[PDB]
């Protein structure tokens, strides 16, 4: 039951095995790494912003610098100690407020914040939402549920050069008081990337159908 | 015969990073926070990273990002020309010829080169 | 019923098969059939779809493959190494595929397809010892020998 | 400006480009129709809400002086008991077929259908209406002019 | 001369010689057609806005109340049996804080003619008729209206015999205005649903115009 | 060859209207005003109005609004039978998947002729 | 030949890949009818002779019970009188309109069209044929056979 | 399971029945008569031409009349005594010669001389052979395996109206001597369409693939 | 609406069909041998004339029977009948692509008179 | 002329062929066939037995862009920056199944030209950009353009 | 101008400007290319027709043979290692009363330009790369040419480094025929192998010229 | 990264493509007359070997030279030289609806010696 895939795949990694490209070291050490990502850490960066006006402020104006706050250094985290070769060390956090909302995409690709957030959604890599959010997010964030005063400026990043985004959401009404672990609790990866906002008693991302894979990891 | 070096990158990065690598190459920036740029239909053929949906468009520039080799020479291993990368904010409405005027707040942010700017 | 909504939606989407239109098929025409127009979209970057008119779809989440992850570590351990910079297997994956694979196939196929690439391009396997992997690969299927994580040896 | 105007012809031109899996239907065997196929092929082509579509700019559009003469003949013919307006719609947006339902002309459809009736009730014969449209042509191309349409 | 053009006057010289219709019906029903319009639609709503008992009246019988704006659904029309494509069954959507209608036919054009005029190009789109039944919200985003989420956005498919007017909640800031005043705000697109009524406009968005090649 | 009555929808509609002229045909109601309704998938083979996007949803009917034959008949000149038509709210949940709980209390109003209704 | 089935499968499938400038049609102005597309849409389906087309490996096929069946209708209709073979072939291979003439079968068109006869000239009510079919549908369910077509 | 086309014949068949409109008697007389149909008269017609040069002549000129000899009237040999709906009453017999050679199709349809000579093949009503013969018949014949001499007269009978054409080619070197039934033997049904001819010790149509019914006859 | 179910087997019972409408053309306007051209007439809803023979020019080789055209038989209508002519076209005046190795291929196919006017 | 109509006419209902037409937007490996994999994944330019329709043939006037294209990429592969069958891979292959059927013979062999200049680095992808601008700037200028257009 | 021309001179001056060739490799090789036509090798298969020993030689040793007419697969071209993508394989394909050739690069465009100039653009188009090789009696009779079924048609598929030329049989007619007479008949299009030669018979056969935007 | 741009010239010059690469192969493995079926080897990226020639049986017909395989050229791999031969396949045996009537129609092509198997 082996896919034409799975044949490549093997072809792929055993010959750049043997040519000295990289080891089988190597290989298993960035899967490790990868497991390691979530979404976690950049909820807590929010979280912690919420709960100090200063650390809000670093994260505005140098996200690479916040992140080490949530034990995500951008350079030394990865196993090269240079950064993912593919997600850059350029991390900008996009700071809502009552007039501003952010939702980010990577038109070109699937440009996301790996380090910090883990791995892109299935939909986020699609054609339709690389093409269709830039030019229609009024109608493409209300289908995910999310719609914004008309007057409130809904701003898109294009993720199409080495930075990469998170989006800090406005703390929502009902949080008075709230542990910084209870506040990173509501902001799930969709509100990270800006198609959902923070929510009281949702912990979880809204639920969406779930493709299976052939073989799953 | 053909070599490739394959150390250069990390001999340059490791423990720096990237872009970081590349801070100071480009020298003195063209552009400031502020100013307004229009962007040149540059011709793309074989790469670029700068959205055919920008071209012809005028922002505004609101950061001064970093500096790196342009994603067009780095996509062919050329690094040897390292220049400004800006943070530039679009009005939709000039993107867009159909966007509503209700929502007349809303822009876009995205990042582009120096070589693809000029002054508005 | 569920059933009768699951035969309306299915319909609602085989309907679109069938969409009128004026289809001209493309076989090497002159250069005076190519206007200034056909000649920038023909020669455009695939990977630039900003702006394109699309659907709506229900979008969905989906299981990571076992192969995808292998791909995915590959071609950073490819970059990490430094065989290739990020931005050139971005060229030369999401670019260089053309236009049909680039839409056609999946995602992480052409990440895979990319990362054979490199390894013929900058010669450090010839196409011929790649072809003869391949054929190695589906041997081990068959012989029974099983391949990786994704079918064990024959058993009992 | 001009710039713009390519961008947006660029991104209208692309869609033409788009890949997609091309299968040329010749009259296939009754074996390779699925129950799917099947009511998808007799399904009454006016009946599209709900089907996927892209975002469009909408426009408004003059009204041809044929599109006002067609409704009112169509009204008209209706007045006068030749057909009910449902007997209309059967016919000018289903029995037309998915190609030219979406292939011609809105008022396009109204007018062939108004033809239609009238043959098909058999108050002109198919004869009588194909010689009309070429004694009709020909009074256009001797000079003599074409009603409101074009002065002699 | 196109072969659209062509075909209409063989088929109306056809008719005509077979006494289908008269050269007299087709005149008179093209003199009905130039006599309508969005005015009676908005002077109906501009009227339930500032007489309750007619605004109940509109609710419950759309065609009695018609003809208190010159409009009888029945008589008014040259058959005096109603159009044949329009019908006699009018109905008002009334709108309310927390309702908003929106009208299209997906399966063709029905449109309430009769008091509100010829369609919109755009309603007759296949685009238009695929979209609003199941992203209403997108598509009237794309109209720039955006209404409260809370707020029940009411789609009506006029698929049978029944036509629609949309009677939009009285907007702020028309305080002591004249029926006048008021039914000047109600554009077409108001009537649709596509847009609400607001002070200071009186006439639909401005979008693209396709020209005719030969223009009414 | 056939003959057709041009004078018989004049005759039986001028100065009463269609659907008036239908009034009282259709005899007792098989539904009444807040009734649950599910649509029946009928075969729609050659004409229908009774659009596939309601099939097998359940709605509330919130209004008898007329008498009059189904359009499968009327399409094909036969008017003998004339039937109750009912004005039915549909959740937008019930007919569309995706749709968002955000927008909970949206809706679609359409009518449909009682032979396509069933006790819900 | 395993390999040469898989060639052969191979140099079918890359037909459905090749490149076209696909332009959807959704209901154009008048104005975007020029005279040549005028004519080829109001064109009659059947009327294909000297079209390109290519080489294809012509096979023999089977009669379906079903097949059969219609043909005997469609004629026996006519010996009756319900219609000449010509209203046949006008309602058949022409009204049915290009979509379906193309991606329908044969003998699929001969039965829609008998079906479409019964109704047209009123022998049948639309709703008496819908009826008939949910009650053939009823009929299979039950398990209460279906002529030759399934053992009670 | 039965499928979409079986129930809807099924509704279509009883309805009519029903309705009065032909009866369960005709539909069985009908079907009846259809297997009674076959190719063999049409290649009886041709043996006694070739051996009858009077007979020949009033095949040539009346192919009506002709096929009253073959036991086929086309005008009360159906259960019409009309003639079938589809197939009418004028059946011309095109005579193939050292110069000329005929080869039918019906680009309309399938138009077909079902009387004298049964059903209709399948790649006759294909749009491809409709579409290609009469624009390209030497290129479509050698497909078939028949090639004749480029200053031969290849002439494409088209159907289009009520003539139905059967094909009487040139009599086949090698039959000396052959009686009526040994000659007619080798005019199969293909040799009457036009796209074979005939060979001594070939008595059945050129083998080609044969696509299989759900649920055949 | 009545449709007589039983006015063409009263018409051709015992007869035949085209033989039923033979003598009702009357005279026909063209002889075997006559050259004639193929008016390109509108096939608005029918037509059993192909488009590939229009505007084409062909000869007369027979008169095969005289009745209604297929665009009035198709809706009904019999109370015409006109003559059926059989027509030979050489393939090159079809064909713009022929090849004149095959000069002498040629398309015979039937067209009632309307369609029919002096070469 | 009625005849040109006609052949019009039948080049034109080929653009109205019915089909299923399935757009594909990255579709997911499971949807992905073994017979797919090997039909996306093929050598564009092997189409020998693919089924095709008559055409009459014709002849072509060699454009003077063309004669100069087959110079320089024979003189390129005279001096060493490439053989032939670098060249057959690069533009009969390489450039995919929509460029391959979708532009022009020599439209292909000159693309490869330029690609061959920046794959193999002897020139920046900047300065291939920077040389089509000049070249636009020099149509514009009114400077001339070598054969192609007077100064 | 064109963006051919445009991109073009774009490459030609950069490739120049980079030393990768000089514009007189440029001018040399399209001189070259100018004097190259199928001549050669019409006297080549006239030869052949006169000389039994020479024909012996074409069908072994077409390189050897070439010299005869004046073309040197190695040394002809300016390279003096023959031209990068003819190569120097010729082989000569000899028809005979049994066989007769037809050449076709399914992969390309393949010619053997040296001795017989440029590929037609039919030749270079993919209908001729898909059909000839699987429908050749097909397309040999598109072209007005048709063989005896029992005699072996052989499509030759150039897809690696050898090119090949048709010789093909002397026609009737040419009795005391020169080697000048008999090389006149024997066109570009026998060579291929879609035409075979006949008396009287010195071109192509006419077939449509699609022009260029800018020829020379 | 450097390419040497001479090499070709400098082994070709005064010799020739494919002469160049004469002797290099060492011994054929086949000869001519042999039967062989081509092995389906796989594609991706590149091939020369035609797909429509995949699992068929032809018969060698010459050695026609030496040199490197174009799987191999086409990426500047000229290390390994192989034997190039000439094919000859039964029309039959690659189409399936071949007509027997031309049942000696052939076709000739050029396979390297790795895509060669003894039938
Ligand atoms: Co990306
Ligand atoms: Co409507
Ligand atoms: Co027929
Ligand atoms: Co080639």
């Amino acid at each position: 039951e082996v896919s034409d895939f799975e044949i490549l795949e093997m072809a792929v990694r055993e010959l750049a095995i043997e040519k000295g490209l990289f080891s089988a070291e190597d290989h298993r050490v960035w899967k490790d790494y990868v497991h390691t990502l979530g979404p976690l850490p950049a909820a807590r960066l929010v979280a912690k912003a919420w709960l100090d006006p200063e650390y809000k402020k670093l994260c505005i104006e140098d996200g690479v610098e916040a992140s080490k706050a949530v034990g995500v250094n951008w350079v030394t985290s990865p196993p090269t100690q240079f950064g993912t070769p593919s997600d850059y060390c350029n991390l900008r956090v996009l700071a809502d407020s009552p007039t501003l909302k952010h939702v980010v995409v990577c038109t070109l690709c699937s440009c996301y914040p790996r380090p910090i957030l883990g791995q892109s959604p299935e939909w986020y890599r699609s054609p339709n939402y690389r093409r269709r959010l830039v030019r229609w997010p009024r109608q493409v964030l209300a289908e995910f549920g999310l719609q914004l005063p008309s007057e409130v400026q809904i701003r898109v990043a294009d993720s199409n050069q080495k930075t990469r985004y998170i989006v800090m959401p406005v703390r929502p009404e009902g949080t008075d008081g709230w542990t910084e672990d209870q506040l990173a609790e509501i902001v799930t990866r969709d509100c990270l990337i800006g198609v959902a906002v923070p929510k009281p008693g949702i912990t979880v991302n809204a639920k969406r159908p779930v493709l299976k894979a052939n073989r799953p990891v | 015969k053909p070599v490739w070096d394959r150390t250069h990158h990390a001999k340059m990065a490791t423990g720096i990073g990237d872009p970081q690598c590349f801070k100071g190459m480009a020298g003195k920036s063209k552009f400031n926070v502020g100013d307004r740029v229009r962007i040149k239909d540059l011709p793309d053929l074989f790469y670029t990273r700068t959205m055919t949906y920008t071209r012809g468009a005028t922002g505004t520039i609101v950061r001064l990002v970093y500096e790196s080799p342009a994603a067009e020479d780095e996509a062919f291993g050329n690094e040897e020309n390292v220049e400004w990368f800006y943070s530039i904010v679009f009005a939709q409405k000039d993107l867009w010829p159909e966007y509503s005027d209700t929502f007349a707040n809303d822009t876009l942010e995205t990042e582009i080169p120096e070589r693809y700017l000029e002054k508005a | 019923s569920s059933s009768i909504r699951e035969e309306v939606h299915r319909h609602l989407g085989t309907v679109a098969l069938m969409q009128p239109a004026l289809h001209q098929q493309t076989h090497a025409p002159a250069p005076t059939e190519i206007t200034h127009t056909l000649f920038r979209a023909y020669t455009r970057v695939p990977h630039d779809v900003g702006g394109e008119a699309d659907v709506p779809i229900e979008y969905h989440e989906k299981e990571e493959e076992i192969w995808e992850l292998n791909t995915f570590a590959t071609c950073e351990c490819l970059a990490w190494r430094g065989v290739w910079t990020a931005e050139e297997r971005r060229r030369k994956q999401n670019c260089d595929v053309g236009q049909t694979v680039y839409l056609g196939m999946p995602y992480y196929g052409r990440w895979l397809l990319t990362a054979a690439r490199i390894l013929v391009d900058k010669q450090f396997v010839t196409l011929t010892e790649l072809h003869n992997k391949i054929v190695e690969m589906r041997e081990r299927v068959a012989s029974g020998q099983g391949l990786g994580e994704y079918l064990p040896p024959k058993a009992k």
